RNA sequence: AGCAAUAGGAGCUU
């Protein structure tokens, strides 16, 4: 009975209309994709020599905020459920950054593309910082002058956006329904006329406007939901959507398991 | 300090007997003190920088004195103008309207 | 000296009443209104006479008395902590001894860290004062 | 010639601040002190 | 100080766009058009890039003390 | 020192509002709850606790 | 020339040693170009005279 | 409030504050209430 | 002994608690200690 | 198992 109608679909974003589902389901999906879809992000930084003008925890925050390829992160284990001591190869990804400016003119920029994956649970395709293209330079990390050096050993781990925003696979999940206010779920503020003063929804032309002769319907519930998922490149849009659905499924299965095994 | 301990709670200046009242404790994270919003009127307090003092009674006589004379429920009506001093305020009033 | 936040004016959940205000935890996690803090402690050696002066040095328990209740295990052999070392409250960052006037003949005059603050040592400076006696400034760093 | 607008006024004000800055009273007072006041106090 | 990696409000990655924004500004394009081409459509993301002040250039001018 | 004086077993911090507290409840930070204390005589009804 | 005393100097004034030294040497002397002066340095502490 | 205080006692009157606060706060959370620049603007005839 | 650095001429050296506080290359007056050798961890949060 | 005093100045909430 639930139906999906994709309107736009590229790697970073997917725009889709969801229909014949309850509003709670659609909002639960939005929340799950925003908060509970696991990704990979740098969770531990080790400074060897940092003589740049930027501070150590400034650089650590920026490195933690760098998106990394997380396609295979679901075959990986949380670092709190592994028997290992100080990080092993199967529940963490170790990165290296070495940068240095030689000469007495110019500034050397340190970019996220300079991060180098050293270890990690191969041959899983996790860990690499995300590049937009083949010629992408990545994210700006620091700047270096004469004899200033940066030597960092980052650890990347699996986490979700509840613990910290750096694990969020999504930027903004646009979400709306009922462009014409047929259900009267909102009550428009106005000065003279509420129809002239309010802009149309971008999906207004997707639904028939109410006829002047029409009377209010008290049986109609919300039934069509227009939402636009965007990603940060760590996961693809279809991957974000499918893993949000799967995470919700496994949360419900956990509830069912506890209920049945509480008898 | 544990849940439901009576403690004397106070904001300066203490212009009248209802500026210093005994409250039951609930332990929480996040280093601020938490107040129900209807008691901010007798204290004349708001949440834009204010600090308030907490005094812990060190014996049973003082626990009983606090809980049976200074407790918040006992100060709702004031003798100053024989009317209540705690009301519904500041968003619950607009929402109930 | 500020940041352009996105602000809604709403009676959302009741936690913003009477000049309270709800802030996005995710925006905090991404660096909104995040700030560095620098505290600098100072200390020097005085001259109480001809050959009676203070000294920067890690005070050993045997020859010293009235030692502070903090830990001394972070000072190098010169009585100074090094930049790059994590420091907690009550920890000593400048060890100093004042001689006892006429073994076990020394008292300590060490400068501990403030009992409230955590952080990381940033820049331990060492020079001499107006009168040529040793002079130390230690700048700590932390993030709020 | 044309009507002086508000932007012309802000150009004039920018000239003012380019010349004087924000602490010119302190600096000018102290320069006057060290040029004349000390010598006058010695010759009082 | 230096361009933030993410947008505070929503979390889009803006840290890889500061150099492109400056290059767009050199050939004369005004700020709104440059922000449009970098595909910053929400005004939160737009004010992230539009209000950044790059202070690292000023901090880097004091000689390294090592 | 006689009409008013400084006292032990007191605390001070910024106050916040909580719609979900009861009228006679005050929310106490964990750190203050651990710094302050109450002396409770041991009896045969509270010895396990 | 009898030495009669030392007078503290107002920073960025005509007798300060930073009055010259355009921006490059200001940077080499660890001085911020935005710092406008107008104060004194006594025992390493910046002091401002209130009118 | 005065009536409940006088008839039921201090405990029930204290719990009344909490009951009303919780109900009204939930309703306003799911209704919403705001204020904007437009709430201070009168139409042209009133300005005249 | 323990490594120091000049504040003016960026010279690296090491003093041994009995010579005065000075630089070799230039002879400048103010010196800063060097960064520690231990390894420091940050949470990237 | 032991962390000075006195002053001035600037601030916080009423
Ligand atoms: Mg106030
Ligand atoms: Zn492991
Ligand atoms: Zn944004
Ligand atoms: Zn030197």
């Amino acid at each position: 009975e639930p139906k999906v109608n994709i309107i736009n679909a590229q790697d970073d974003e997917v725009e889709l209309m969801l229909s014949d589902v309850n509003l709670s389901l659609a909002n639960s999906l939005r929340r799950t994709m925003l908060a509970e879809v696991p990704t990979l992000a740098i969770d531990l930084v080790e400074i060897k020599m940092n003589t740049s003008v930027l501070a150590d925890e400034f650089i650590s925050h920026r490195l933690g905020l760098i998106p990394l390829v997380s396609e295979d992160v679901e075959e990986m284990k949380y670092s709190r459920d592994c028997t290992c001591e100080d990080y092993c190869d199967e529940c963490s990804v170790v990165l290296e950054l070495s940068a240095r400016h030689e000469g007495e003119e110019g500034t050397t920029d340190v970019y996220s593309s300079s991060l180098i994956k050293v270890s990690g649970p191969g041959n899983l395709n996790v860990g690499e910082p995300v590049r937009r293209d083949d010629y992408d330079q990545g994210i700006l990390l620091c700047k270096l002058r004469n004899h200033q050096e940066l030597n960092i050993r980052c650890i990347a781990k699996k986490g979700i956006a509840k613990e910290h925003a750096k694990w969020s696979p999504c930027s903004a999940i646009a979400f709306e329904y009922d462009p014409h206010n047929k259900l009267k779920h909102t009550d428009f503020w106005f000065e003279v006329d509420a129809k002239k003063e309010w802009p149309d929804s971008k999906y207004a032309t997707w639904e028939e406007p109410p006829k002047p002769g029409e009377v209010f319907d008290y049986k109609a519930k919300p039934n069509r939901f227009y939402m636009t998922v965007e990603t940060t490149g760590s996961l693809k849009a279809n991957q974000v959507f499918s893993r949000g659905i799967k995470t919700l499924q496994e949360k419900l299965a956990n509830v069912l398991f506890e209920l049945e095994n509480s008898r | 300090l544990m849940d439901d301990d009576p403690v004397l709670f106070n904001r300066q200046p203490s212009l009248h007997k209802m500026s210093m009242m005994a409250h039951r404790v609930k332990v929480m994270p996040y280093s601020t003190f938490r107040l129900n919003l209807s008691v901010t009127s007798p204290y004349n307090a708001d949440f834009d920088g204010d600090e308030m003092n907490l005094h812990v009674p060190q014996s049973e006589e003082t626990r009983a004195e606090l809980s049976q004379l200074c407790a918040v429920p006992l100060q709702i009506v004031s003798p100053q103008s024989n009317k209540p001093v705690m009301g519904i305020v500041q968003d619950t009033l607009c929402g109930v309207r | 000296a500020g940041q352009n936040a996105i602000v809604a004016i709403a009676c959302y959940s009741g936690y913003n009443q009477e000049d309270s205000m709800i802030m996005n935890q995710s925006s905090i996690d991404r660096g909104l209104f995040r700030s560095l803090f620098f505290r600098s402690y100072m200390d020097q050696e005085k001259r109480f006479g001809i050959s009676i002066v203070e000294e920067f040095e890690k005070p050993t328990r045997a020859t010293t008395l009235r030692l502070k209740h903090g830990t001394y295990e972070k000072l190098d052999e010169d009585g100074l902590i090094a930049p790059g070392v994590r420091v907690s409250g009550d920890d000593i960052i400048i060890g100093k001894t004042t001689p006892i006037p006429p073994y076990h003949t020394k008292r300590d005059a060490s400068t501990p860290l403030r009992s409230t603050e955590n952080g990381i040592v940033d820049q331990v400076l060492l020079t001499t004062n107006q009168e040529g006696l040793k002079f130390v400034k230690v700048r700590m760093r932390t993030t709020k | 010639d044309d009507t002086i607008t508000t932007e012309d006024c802000w150009t004039v004000i920018s000239a003012f601040f380019e010349e004087k800055g924000l602490v010119s009273q302190q600096l000018d007072s102290f320069d006057e002190f060290m040029e004349t006041s000390i010598q006058d106090l010695v010759w009082e | 100080m230096i361009i933030p990696v993410r947008c505070f409000s929503c979390g889009k990655v803006v840290g890889d766009k500061w150099d492109a924004y400056l290059r767009l500004l050199e050939e004369g394009k005004q700020e709104g058009d440059a922000l449009d081409e970098l595909k910053l459509k929400r005004y939160c993301c737009r004010r992230m890039v539009l209000t950044h002040v790059d202070l690292i250039e000023k901090f880097l001018r004091y000689n390294p003390l090592e | 020192n006689l009409m008013g004086k400084r006292v032990d077993f007191s605390a001070r911090t910024v106050i916040s509002g909580d719609p979900n507290l009861e009228l006679d409840q005050v929310g106490v930070p964990i750190s203050i709850a651990k710094t302050l204390s109450y002396p409770e005589t041991v009896t045969q009804y509270n010895i396990h606790r | 020339k009898v030495h009669i005393g030392k007078v503290p100097i107002m920073l960025r004034s005509k007798f300060c040693s930073l009055r010259t030294l355009d921006e490059v040497d200001l940077y080499k002397m660890k001085e911020c170009p935005y710092d406008m002066g107008g104060y004194f340095v006594i025992n390493g502490s910046e002091k401002v005279l209130i009118a | 409030i005065h009536t409940v205080m006088r008839e039921k006692g201090p405990k029930i009157c204290a719990e009344l504050f909490g009951n009303i606060q919780k109900v009204v706060n939930y309703w306003l959370l799911h209704n919403g209430f705001s204020i904007g620049i437009g709430d201070a603007i009168a139409d042209a005839s009133t300005m005249k | 002994g323990v490594k120091y650095t000049c504040g003016a001429c960026a010279h690296n050296f090491s003093l041994n608690k009995s010579d005065p506080v000075r630089c070799k290359e230039c002879g400048h007056r103010v010196i800063y200690k060097a960064r520690t050798k231990r390894m420091i961890q940050f949470d990237a949060r």
